[PDB]
């Protein structure tokens, strides 16, 4: 009957939240020091926007970034989490003598009750590919507890995309797939399977990190602004891009990244996974083609990135791109949900 | 049926 | 039906959408060891197989049937419940062998067959033999079974041993101690380091070590798959008594498990044993919350107890004590969750 | 966790 | 009517000779110090089989083989040479003063008429992998000129075949046939021909060298007796072969190489085209198969080689191979005048 | 029986067809990009000439340029192609859906009937020097399926002539020759081959590419207006020059290019084989004098280049040029159906 | 020799 | 299409 459980499979939020509920996770995303100080510095550079100011931790995990606002001077903090991290959440909050300011409430965000209306939002609701989880819909469902005029940590979401050449990449997983085109495996032919193979391995997104070399255009971005988006917006993601090739070549793919900014009162912090930045936890994102395009430096790679929403809490992603001048075209189909974790 | 959250270092 | 009376719904969907992937068959399938000695079981067998009726409980891409049809089958009836089926039935068409093997969608549970069986096919084993509980689908796959036909694989033989692995168990402490620090970013996380050490020890480490870390000759529990009920394997108890080979700290339990094709020509094994080459099953271990230190030539007795789930798995109690020393430590685990730990 | 651990 | 235009496409026999009309293919074989240091070799080793004795040389070409025995002491030397290239053959004769031993008869030795019964037939008729160019028909032809006692130079002709590992050749030529796997070339899609162009590709004969530790196999050896084998015994040429694998891995293919000995009075020399041998300007010759076989250390790699000679002075070769333990197959054609120059 | 089969000899045709049967031979041209750009360019761009308009492919190959003339919107295109390369067309007109426009006609044009005459003809009949492979002759005589006033794409050729000097190419030749002047080849005297040998390399066209430096006058330039010409101009193409040097220094020979346009009503589309351009894979050729000339900045470099046609496709090539203000004068005769591939 | 030279 | 492969 809530938002969430409409928009949500029961079976993939129960492995879902299962997953949030390991302190083996938590480590890992507060090992990640590029995307925990980041957070620390934006709150913490910016404590004007949570001195003696009631806040709203959205998915909080362990509660890292409750207290990074209490650390902040806010006077009251409701961190809501679905998971059963929560329950490690609230004996943190005990053992670190701030039961009077930080309140664990547990459950969903889109079905949990607050005592009050707050005046910013935090929360850490970026996936990979920033869109995986559908966290962000979660994110923009809170700001119903939120004033008018109450900000948000992130305030925007910038997505990069940009076309990338990667041979060895393309070989790897054309080779893998190739093992659906032996006609003799023991005796028996699997070559019908063959283009089923293919579909499958290559609509895996590629997650990992490369050396910004492989880009071959300046990048195209995508902005959310938190502040101003609706839950709805992100049901049907369409990103038209026009590139404009640097280099010739093939392109095997485009590339994926994407930026956040805390836009606060003392200054703009940005938390930035990109390529030409130190590694975090996300990585970055290469969708393959089927088929390499050639392109020639000077030509135009235009095209569109269609997200649609599953229930599933990822996408379906679709890119179509063509090469102008030739009409050479090439389009994909990506099951984001199903990622190939290279790195 | 993998991980939302990519292991890390 | 048998199976949705077992089994959690959300466990089902993600089990079968794991089998749905042709990446996953192909993993099993460049198994040469487990591919091969399948095939060379049923093959040099041949007259258990020639014009007789085939059962294929779990075909997968149906590799097995296959098999069974090179062996000279006159009807193979291959179930499988994943989505996979409908790649079962591709390659039953461009192999020619349309007239030989129907591909049945569904559980084996839930299906209908039209006629009884002379022989049941399957590659129920998961990790530790038990995961996945398809064992008990073998089982019950015996409804369709004429009385004296036989089963590929016809027994099953787990096999548990003391192991000694100071490293192994040192570094559950130094992945816990992460929390052990009173400032991490201002925060102290040292109330949750007690439950970051249970949960790795809940978690049964999968992964292959050298045979020299084992400290007394397994114990051997079978089931035979002929004489057996799938009553059997809802509880599972394992008496141990061991016969210390070696003095040192016993750290926890290893388990692997062979598997014996009793055909009317001869017997073949499909071992994964650490003394073998390793297998896509590699082995699993589960560690003691506490060290036992064994003299040799003492006894090491006990029981391993796998109660069966509706998460399609097994939890795991383990007691055990030093008999010469009453020095006694257990485990509890949760063998739906493993650590696979190898490199 | 997957049922049968990735192998090469 | 004659012999060779029964058996041979006359456009086929244009281009031939007009290749062996220019200087500059006499000079690249002439250059193989191997290929003439050998020659002269047997020849000069074994003079008394030359010494007053009468010599067919069997496309001479320039004549080098016809001086070689001249230095021997060969009383009378025919050397019959059908292309363009007896004429010049014949100002070399007069150049060097041997118009009264070394009589350059121009035309077809199946056509042209020999004063006398010689007492031995000189020739160098292989080709890469020793059949092509159907001149070992010639040579074998050019018996009913010899003496009962005569000798043939060479005696004998060893091809060898082995298994062979190379990822890297077989990714190479399967990267120029996706060519034609692209669904939008400019605009156009050439899915359709893919099946074709990777049989293509394929059908070519790879000639270049190769370090001996991709061999994953002892070779077998087939042996054609020059001075017993009859024109008819070169039509259709079974080469069965049973491999014991030395090596696991992937069998990407079978390596030919050929010798041949010239068993003279005196001794017998060899000459080896053998990748354990100095390199010569035949190198050897590898047939890719379109998907390679996986045979593990131990296994028999069992099948045919099936040669049959066509009118474009050729074999279409047929290679069917097996790993008997797993009926892993694969059937390949190859057009062994249409072979890919790698070096 | 036919025109083709006249004018060529059967061995000649068949190694001929025989090459181009292969996918690998029409993958080494398509992936040419400067030729099957130029071409998609000079169609589409010109999409009036071929909207709803009935097209003949003379030597389709596998059919891409009829593909490019259905991209402009060609409503009947009669693909002819002579050698087995036809059915591999055939099938990709089938999975492109286009088997109700493009209709592939296998055989030779000068044989094959056409039901229709058609409003243009598209076609790559340039081989190397232009000329090579004699293409340019079965172009023409496809106009008579040509209706009074229809287009031809390409629709003119020019070929250009220069004098170069390439002291180290004239070099190579003698050094490679020198192989037979020594008097012991085990045992065996060859110089009395050594003449031949040179006269060997020297009637071998150069096929590869240069530094347009060693250009030592302006080009000369002779056209072939493919709308006007006739078959039988092209049986002896008769090329006067009278180069006016721009650079003192040993002339070696004349190298050799060629550009054709695509005329159409929107715009001309250029394809250029020059030194100036991005290489092709026709590249470039030069034809070596048999001994260099000498000439000096505005000495005047005058003779004539004559090409006969053969019937193994192809020329015989004699030159013949003198230094007006010396009388020195040098000749050679080329064989331009076996060249030297030189570029590495 | 080949009508067309092997380019690339 | 050649009979003898480039030595050297
Ligand atoms: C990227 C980390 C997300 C974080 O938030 C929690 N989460 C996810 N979806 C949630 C809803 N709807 N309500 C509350 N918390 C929610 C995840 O468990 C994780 O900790
Ligand atoms: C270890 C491989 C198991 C194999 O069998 C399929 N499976 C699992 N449980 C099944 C039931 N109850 N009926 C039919 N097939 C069943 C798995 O999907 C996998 O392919
Ligand atoms: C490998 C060099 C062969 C050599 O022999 C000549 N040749 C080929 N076939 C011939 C027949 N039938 N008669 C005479 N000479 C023949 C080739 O021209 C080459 O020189
Ligand atoms: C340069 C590519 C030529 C191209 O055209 C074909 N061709 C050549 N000569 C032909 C005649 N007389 N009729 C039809 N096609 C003809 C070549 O085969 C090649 O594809």
């Amino acid at each position: 009957r809530s938002v969430f459980s409409e928009r949500t499979e029961e079976s993939s939020a129960v492995q879902y939240f299962q997953f949030y509920g390991y302190l083996s996770q938590q480590q890992n995303m507060m090992q990640d020091y590029v995307r925990t100080g980041t957070y620390q510095r934006a709150i913490l550079q910016n404590h004007t926007d949570f001195k003696d100011k009631i806040v709203l931790d959205v998915g909080c995990g362990s509660g890292i970034l409750s207290f990074f606002a209490a650390q902040a001077g806010a006077r009251k903090i409701y961190a809501v989490e679905a998971s059963t991290m929560a329950q490690h959440a609230e004996v943190l909050v005990k053992s670190n003598n701030l039961t009077d300011r930080i309140v664990v409430i547990p459950g969903k965000v889109e079905e949990v009750s607050l005592p009050e209306q707050v005046d910013i939002i935090i929360s850490e609701p970026m996936g990979y590919m920033l869109f995986n989880e559908r966290m962000l819909e979660s994110y923009l469902h809170a700001k119903k507890y939120l004033k008018p005029s109450g900000n948000m940590f992130p305030t925007i979401g910038d997505v990069h995309l940009a076309p990338f050449t990667d041979e060895q990449l393309y070989m790897e997983q054309f080779t893998k797939a190739n093992f659906w085109y032996q006609p003799s495996f023991h005796g028996v032919d699997l070559s019908a399977l063959r283009g089923a193979a293919v579909d499958e391995y290559f609509r895996q997104p590629v997650v990992d990190t490369f050396d910004i070399r492989i880009l071959m255009a300046k990048s195209v971005k995508y902005t959310v602004n938190f502040l101003e988006a609706k839950e709805g917006d992100l049901h049907r993601i369409e990103i038209p891009f026009k590139f404009h090739m640097l280099h010739s070549g093939l392109v095997h793919g485009l590339a994926f990244w994407f930026d956040v900014a805390f836009i606060g009162s003392i200054m703009t912090v940005w938390l930035s996974t990109a390529p030409t930045e130190p590694l975090t936890h996300w990585y970055q994102v290469r969708c393959l083609f089927q088929s390499p395009l050639f392109a020639k430096a000077g030509d135009t790679l235009s095209g569109t990135c269609l997200l649609i929403a599953n229930k599933r809490q990822s996408y379906d992603i679709s890119i179509v791109a063509q090469v102008d001048q030739t009409g050479s075209k090439s389009s994909n189909l990506l099951d984001l949900k199903n990622p190939f974790f290279r790195y | 049926p993998a991980a939302p959250r990519p292991p890390f270092s």
